[PDB]
C-alpha cells in the first residue's frame, strides 16, 4: 500500500485564514449560547453530566509487570498514572463538557519550574481555531482573545496543543462539529415560542375591564369625561369588597381571558429540542403517553446508553492518544507503547440489577471481576482475587477445616 | 442602473454608505435609483424636471401602491446622470430618472453632490446632503 | 444630606465600552442621574469670610 | 513544553472605576445576589433547596495510608486523619455554609486564622459579595478587592491574594479562575417568574 | 492601555460631577450660617459653627 | 446596502424562483398583462421569465364537455406516442 | 421539486504578492527600514 | 410539514387584539385617527392589568387563537419518517395506545433485532 | 391514499387568514385597493403578538383547519396493505384493541410462525 | 386626629407616591387640566409633583407610520450613545 | 488648534458629537480641524473663501494624497475662527484653514452654526448643517 494519505479531504481553504470552517464569531456565539443560561442551558448541561459527570478509571494490561523504582519508592504506570493526574475526574467532566459544547476541546501541557510534569491545561475553546493541511491534520492554532475595547491575536504549532474532537462529520475530521451550531434552528424556535408566549401571557392571559360610557345612538362622550369615569373605576383602587352604583347610561364590559394552549406550544418546543439533541423528552420536564413503561422505555434509555457509549469511547481513545502517552513518553520511566486504556463509569447503572447478576452467576466469575463489576478494589491476596468461590467462603474454610 | 461583465448584466447596488432609511408608499410605479419627492400624505412619487421636489432615491422596483424603501440625505448614492459631470458638481432630478447638474437645471441649488465623476448617461457617485419642497 | 444616584439599569454609575464595526472605533461611554438634597437644612451650618 | 501557560485567556476589565465589562462583576452585581438571597420568598427557597442537596448530608475526611502517618504531636499519638477532623471540628457546617455561598455568589472566600500562640485556629470565611478579584493576563487572581458599609457609605481596602482562600464551584471555561452566578446568570428568569 | 485610561477620565468625570453637585446643594441650602467677619477664622468659627 | 427587493439582490431570493416557477405553471399565454398584476410582474420581474402557457399543466389535460369514457383529466404528454 | 441552491463564481484574479516579495509584519502603521 | 407547522403556530397560536373604532353606518374614521387609537392601545406598553375607559362606538374585539391539531400532525409525520427508516416508532419520542405491551411488543423488537 | 392525506393536510390541516374589505352592500373594492390592504395583513411580516386597528368596514375572517380522521384512514390502509402482504398487523406501527393479549394474541402469532 | 386625604398626612399615604409616580408616567406636558381629573390634581396635589412629560417613556419611543426595518418601539434614551 | 493646561499646550478634539465620518483622498498637505472641497474623484484640498467650496473638516494632519477621515454635516466639532464669532452665527470657510461668518465673507448662507462663541484665533465649537459644491 502506502505510508501517505492519497485520498483527498475537502478541507484546504482559499482564505488567508485556512478556510475557517467555523470563524471566531461563530465561537462567540457558542460561548453566547452557554453564557445566556435557561433551558437550553440547562439541557446541554445535562448532555455533559450524562455523558462524563460519574468519572473514570485508569487501566493498564500487564500493569504489574510495569513495576519499577520511580523515586525509591516502587510504582506501576496505572500508580504513576493516577498520581501524574490526580483529579481527572473533574478533567473528563470539564473537556466532555467543551468538546460537546464546541467542535473541539483543546489545551497545552504544563510543566513545575523544575521541568518534571504539572497538569494538562485546557484552554478556552471559543478563543481557538485550528489550520490544517490538504491531508486534513491539523498544522498550526490561531488564538484570538478579548482585551479592553478590542482583540488580541496569536498562532502556535500544532507541536505543543492537543485537542479532542466528541463529534465529526467523518471519520477523517480532525475539526469535528459544534452540537449547538449544528441545531441552531431548533434553538432559536424554541427561543422565539418561549419569548412569543411570555408576551400572549401578559396581553390575553388575564382579563381586563372596559367601561363604556355614554348611551348607544345618544349624547357623545369627550376625553375630558372619561377622566372623571376613570378616577371612579380605577384597577389600582379597586378591592374584592368594592362595589358600583350607575346610571343606566355605564356599562362595565370585560375582555376575558383569551385562551390559548401555551402549555401545548412548550411541550412542543421541549419535544424538538429534547430529540434534536439526542436526549429523552423527560429531561425537559415534559412526559408522554404510552412511553413511560415496558419496551418502549428500555429501547430510549439503550439508545441513551448507546449514544454516551459512543462519546465516551472517542473521548477516551483521544484522551489517552494525545494527552496521556506524551506524558508518559516526555516525563515518565515507564514505556509511552504500555496498554494504557482510560475507562468513563456509566451513569446509568442500578446496583440492585448489578448485585442479582452477581447472586445469580457469581458461581462463573472470579472475585476480581465480582470486585470489578461491584466497583470495589480488587483483592489484597491474588489467590483469592483469583479464585471463583467468594472470599468469605474461603475464609470460613480456611479458618473452620 | 447596469453594470457590463462578459454576457452579463449586472444591477449595480444603489446605496453605497448611508444610516437614513425610510419607508413610504409609491404614488406611481418606480424603479431603483430614480429621485423621487413627496406626492401625498407619506405618497412618494418621480421627482419632475426643476427645483423644489426631491426627498430621496428609491431603493428598488415597485409597483404603483407598494411600499419603498428610499435612501435619504446623509447617503451616499450610485445613481445615473444624463449630462457628464465632475467632482464637487452639485446634482438636482433631470425629470428623466437620472440627475443632472444644477448649472444645467433651471434651479440655483442642489440636492446631492458629485463625488466621482461620469460621463452622460452613465453612473456617478454623489452625496445626498439636501432635500426639496414647495417654497413656491 | 442625600446624595440621590438614579440608574434604569443597575445602582451606580453606567460605564460601558462599545466598538463601532462600520468605522473602526472603540467609544467609552458613561452616564449617571444625580440630585442632592437636603432632609435638614438646620442640621448644617456654613462659614462665611 | 513550558512552566507557564502561553494560550492568553480572554479577560481584562475595569480597573478602579465601574465597567459594564461582562468578565467582572460589580460591587453592585454582588449585592444584587445578596438581594435576592435575603428577599425571601420561593425564589430563595428554591435556591436554599438547592444548596441543602448539594453540602446539607455532611462530609467524611480519607487519607490513603492514613495507619503509616502515626505520629506524636502533643505527647499523644495522631493519626492525618485524626489530627484533621481535630483541625476542622465542625466541617459539614463550614461545608454547607460555603458549599450554599459558592451557589449563590461566583465563589466562596476566606481567611486561615492563627490562635495567640500561632496554632491553626480556623477558616473563617468572608461576606463573598464584599470581595471581587483582581486577575493578571494569563489568568491567575493576584490580589482581592474589598468593599463594605459603613454607616451611609463605604470603607474600601485591597488583600494579597496569598493569605485569602477561595472556591468557584460554576466556571465560564476549565481555565476560569472567578466563575459565574447561577443568579446572574439566570436574573431575566427570575424577573420573569417575579413579574 | 488607552481604553483602561478612558474608562478612568470617565469615571472620575462622572464621579466630580456628582461631588459638584453635592456641594452646591450643600453650600447653597445650609439653613445656618457663622459670618466670621474676617476675623476669628479657624477653630473659634468652626466651634461657632457647630 | 442591499434589501430582498434591491434589483442585485433577486436571483438570491427563495421566493423570486419558487414564484417564477408558480407563474410559468399558471399562465395561458406570454401576455402578461391580462394575467399577473404590476405587483407580481415587478417583483418577480416575470418579463425575464419564459411565461407561454407551456408549461402549465392545464394547457395538456381534456376538459371534454360531454364526458362518456371518464376521460378528463387525462394528460397528453402521459401518452405512449410522446 | 426543490432549487438548483447553487451560484456561479465570477471572475477570480491572481493572487501571488504575498509570495513574490518580502512580506513584513510591521507592529506599528507608520515605520522606517534603515538602509 | 414541520415549517408549515412552525408557520401556522406564529399566525394562529396566540390571539391578537383588534380594536375596531367608529359606529357602524356612523361617520368613517381615517388612517391618521387610527394612529392616535393605536397609541392607547399599543401592547408594546400595555400591561396585563391595565384596564379601557371609551364612549359606545369604540370595540375592542379578539382574534382568538385559531385551534389546530399540531401534535397530531407531528406523530402523523413522525411515523411516516420512523417506519420509512425502518426504527421504532418510540425512537422519534412518539408513543402509541395498545403496542406498549405484550405480543405486539415482543414483534416489533424482534423486527429491530 | 398517502398522497391524499398529504395534500388535504397542506390545504386543510392549518388555518388560513380571510380578511374581508368594503361594508356589505356598500362601495366595491378593487384589487389595486386590495393590494395596499395586503400590505398591512400580511403574514410574512406579520408577528405572533402584531395587533390591528381598523374601521368598522374591514373584516378578519378564518378559514379554520377542517377536520378530519388521516388517523384513521392511515390506519385503515395499513390494515389492508399488511393484511394483503399477510403481515401482522403490528409491523405498521398500528395495533388493534382487544388483541394485545390472552388467545387473541397466541391466534394471530401462531398463524404468522 | 387625622384622615388619610388630610393634607399633613399625604406623604405618610403609599398611594400617594404610587399614583405620583403613575402620574408622571401619563404627562406629555406639565399642563395638568389637559390630562388629569380635578379630583387627581387635588387629592394627589399634582401641582408639586414635576410633571412635564420627561418620564413618560413614550416621549422616546419611535413610532413611524410604516416601519420596513423593525425601528419602531426602540427607545432612544436606550441607545449607545445615551 | 491647541489648548493650555498649566505649561502644556494639548491638541484640540476636532469632534465633539456626531458619526458622519467619511474617507477621501488628500490633494494636497492637510491639517486638523481645516475646511476641505472635492478637488478630484474622491480627492479633497482646502477649501477657498466665499463658498461652494466645503464637503466637511479635515480630522487629523495628513500629507498629499494619503487617505483622510473627514467630519461632514451631521457633526459638531470644535474650531479655529478668523473673527469673533457668536451663538447662532453662520460661519463658512476663509481660505485660510480658519472659519468666519456668512456676515464677513460675500457668500450668503453658511456650513456651520456656532454653538459656543469666540474671539478671533481662538477655538469655537459649532455644528455642520449643510455641504457647498460647485452650482455655477
Ligand atoms: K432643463
Ligand atoms: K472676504
Ligand atoms: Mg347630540
Ligand atoms: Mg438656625
Ligand atoms: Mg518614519
Ligand atoms: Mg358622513
Ligand atoms: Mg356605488
Ligand atoms: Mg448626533
Ligand atoms: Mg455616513
Ligand atoms: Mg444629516
Amino acid at each position: 500500500a502506502s505510508s501517505t494519505p492519497q485520498t483527498n479531504v475537502d478541507s484546504m481553504g482559499g482564505g488567508q485564514f485556512n478556510g475557517q470552517d467555523l470563524t471566531f464569531e461563530d465561537l462567540r456565539d457558542i460561548k453566547d449560547v452557554r453564557d445566556s443560561g435557561g433551558q437550553v442551558a440547562q439541557l446541554m448541561d445535562y448532555k455533559a453530566l450524562l455523558n462524563f459527570g460519574e468519572g473514570c478509571e485508569i487501566h493498564v494490561e500487564g500493569d504489574d509487570e510495569t513495576k519499577q523504582l520511580v523515586d525509591g519508592e516502587p510504582m506501576t504506570l496505572s500508580e504513576w498514572l493516577e498520581d501524574a493526574f490526580p483529579h481527572l475526574d473533574l478533567l473528563v467532566l470539564d473537556l466532555g463538557g467543551d468538546a460537546l459544547w464546541y467542535p473541539y476541546a483543546v489545551g497545552e501541557i504544563q510543566e513545575t519550574i523544575t521541568g518534571e510534569f504539572k497538569e494538562a491545561l485546557p484552554a478556552e475553546p471559543w478563543t481557538l481555531m485550528p489550520e490544517s493541511d490538504a491531508q486534513g491534520k491539523v498544522q498550526a492554532w490561531h488564538q484570538r482573545t478579548k482585551t479592553h475595547g478590542g482583540y488580541q491575536t496569536q498562532t502556535l504549532p500544532a507541536d505543543d496543543l492537543w485537542h479532542i474532537v466528541i463529534n465529526k462529520a467523518s471519520a477523517r475530521d480532525e475539526v469535528g462539529i459544534s452540537e449547538v451550531l449544528r441545531n441552531k434552528d431548533e434553538i432559536q424556535a424554541f427561543k422565539q415560542n418561549e419569548a412569543a408566549i411570555n408576551q400572549a401571557i401578559e396581553l390575553h392571559g388575564f382579563p381586563q375591564r372596559h367601561v363604556k360610557v355614554g348611551k348607544e345612538d345618544g349624547a357623545p362622550v369627550r376625553d375630558n369625561d372619561l377622566r372623571r369615569v376613570r378616577t371612579i373605576f380605577d384597577p389600582r383602587t379597586t378591592d374584592a369588597n368594592t362595589a358600583y352604583f350607575t346610571g343606566q347610561d355605564v356599562d362595565v364590559e370585560t375582555l376575558e381571558a383569551h385562551n390559548f394552549d401555551y402549555s401545548a406550544i412548550h411541550e412542543m418546543d421541549m419535544r424538538n429540542l429534547t430529540t434534536a439533541l439526542g436526549l429523552p423528552l423527560e429531561a425537559g420536564n415534559v412526559g408522554a403517553d404510552g412511553l413511560g413503561s415496558g419496551k418502549p422505555a428500555e429501547l430510549r434509555f439503550a439508545l441513551l446508553k448507546l449514544a454516551i457509549k459512543a462519546n465516551q469511547r472517542s473521548f477516551s481513545v483521544q484522551f489517552v492518544e494525545r494527552v496521556m502517552r506524551p506524558v508518559v513518553r516526555d516525563y515518565s520511566p515507564f514505556d509511552h507503547e504500555a496498554d494504557i486504556r482510560l475507562e468513563i463509569n456509566d451513569p446509568l447503572e442500578d446496583i440492585g440489577e448489578v448485585a442479582d447478576l452477581i447472586q445469580q452467576v457469581g458461581d462463573y466469575m472470579t472475585n476480581e471481576q465480582v470486585a470489578e463489576k461491584l466497583d470495589l478494589p480488587a483483592p489484597e491476596d491474588d489467590e483469592v482475587a483469583d479464585s471463583y468461590r467468594s472470599p468469605a467462603d474461603m475464609e470460613k474454610d480456611e479458618a473452620g477445616v | 442602473a447596469t453594470e457590463t461583465q462578459g454576457e452579463h448584466t449586472f444591477p449595480v447596488e444603489v446605496l453605497i454608505s448611508g444610516e437614513e432609511l425610510r419607508g413610504y408608499t409609491a404614488g406611481e410605479a418606480l424603479s431603483a435609483g430614480e429621485p423621487v419627492y413627496l406626492s401625498g400624505d407619506y405618497e412618494v412619487s418621480a421627482s419632475s424636471a426643476d427645483g423644489g421636489e426631491f426627498l430621496g432615491v428609491n431603493l428598488y422596483d415597485v409597483a404603483s401602491g407598494e411600499p419603498v424603501a428610499l435612501a435619504g440625505d446623509d447617503c451616499e448614492v450610485r445613481v445615473e446622470v444624463s449630462e457628464q459631470v465632475t467632482a464637487n458638481d452639485e446634482i438636482l432630478p433631470d425629470g428623466l430618472g437620472t440627475f443632472e447638474t444644477v448649472a444645467t437645471s433651471a434651479a440655483s441649488a442642489g440636492v446631492a453632490i458629485v463625488q466621482e465623476g461620469a460621463a452622460s448617461g452613465e453612473v456617478c457617485e454623489a452625496y445626498i446632503f439636501a432635500v426639496q419642497g414647495t417654497t413656491a | 444630606i442625600h446624595t440621590i444616584l438614579y440608574a434604569p439599569n443597575g445602582q451606580d454609575v453606567e460605564i460601558k465600552d462599545y466598538e463601532d464595526p462600520i468605522r473602526d472605533i472603540t467609544g467609552v461611554n458613561g452616564r449617571l442621574h444625580v440630585d442632592c438634597q437636603y432632609s435638614q437644612g438646620r442640621s448644617s451650618a456654613t462659614v462665611q469670610y | 513544553a513550558s512552566s507557564t501557560p502561553q494560550t492568553n485567556v480572554d479577560s481584562m476589565g475595569g480597573g478602579h472605576s465601574y465597567q459594564f465589562n461582562g468578565q467582572d462583576l460589580t460591587f453592585e452585581d454582588l449585592r444584587d445576589i445578596k438581594d435576592v438571597r435575603d428577599s425571601g420568598g420561593q425564589v430563595a427557597q428554591l435556591m436554599d433547596y438547592k444548596a441543602l442537596l448539594n453540602f446539607g448530608e455532611g462530609c467524611e475526611i480519607h487519607v490513603e495510608g492514613d495507619d503509616e502517618t502515626k505520629q506524636l504531636v502533643d505527647g499523644e499519638p495522631m493519626t492525618l486523619s485524626e489530627w484533621l477532623e481535630d483541625a476542622f471540628p465542625h466541617l459539614d457546617l463550614l461545608v454547607l455554609d460555603l458549599g450554599g455561598d459558592a451557589l449563590w455568589y461566583p465563589y466562596a472566600v476566606g481567611e486561615i486564622q492563627e490562635t495567640i500562640t500561632g496554632e491553626f485556629k480556623e477558616a473563617l470565611p468572608a461576606e463573598p459579595w464584599t470581595l471581587m478579584p483582581e486577575s493578571d493576563a494569563q489568568g491567575k487572581v493576584q490580589a482581592w478587592h474589598q468593599r463594605t458599609k459603613t454607616h451611609g457609605g463605604y470603607q474600601t481596602q485591597t488583600l494579597p491574594a496569598d493569605d485569602l482562600w477561595h472556591i468557584v464551584i460554576n466556571k465560564a471555561s476549565a481555565r476560569d479562575e472567578v466563575g459565574i452566578s447561577e443568579v446572574l446568570r439566570n436574573k431575566d428568569e427570575i424577573q420573569a417568574f417575579k413579574q | 492601555d488607552l481604553i483602561e485610561r478612558n474608562i478612568q477620565r470617565v469615571g472620575a468625570s462622572l464621579e466630580n460631577g456628582i461631588n459638584r453637585v453635592f456641594l452646591t446643594e450643600l453650600v447653597d441650602n445650609a439653613q445656618n450660617n457663622h459670618d466670621t467677619a474676617g476675623s476669628n477664622q479657624g477653630y473659634q468659627a468652626l466651634n461657632s459653627a457647630v | 446596502m442591499q434589501l430582498r427587493r434591491s434589483p442585485g439582490m433577486r436571483p438570491m431570493d427563495r421566493d423570486w424562483h419558487q414564484e417564477r416557477a408558480r407563474a410559468r405553471e399558471q399562465a395561458y399565454s406570454s401576455d402578461l398583462t391580462s394575467q399577473f398584476s404590476e405587483s407580481e410582474i415587478v417583483k418577480y420581474e416575470l418579463d425575464t421569465a419564459q411565461i407561454d402557457g407551456s408549461d402549465n399543466p392545464r394547457t395538456y389535460i381534456w376538459n371534454r364537455t360531454i364526458d362518456l369514457f371518464g376521460m378528463n383529466g387525462t394528460d397528453v404528454r402521459e401518452l405512449r406516442n410522446r | 421539486e426543490q432549487l438548483l441552491e447553487v451560484v456561479m463564481e465570477g471572475r477570480e484574479l491572481r493572487k501571488v504578492a504575498r509570495e513574490a516579495s518580502n512580506v513584513i509584519n510591521a507592529n506599528t502603521r507608520v515605520g522606517d527600514v534603515p538602509i
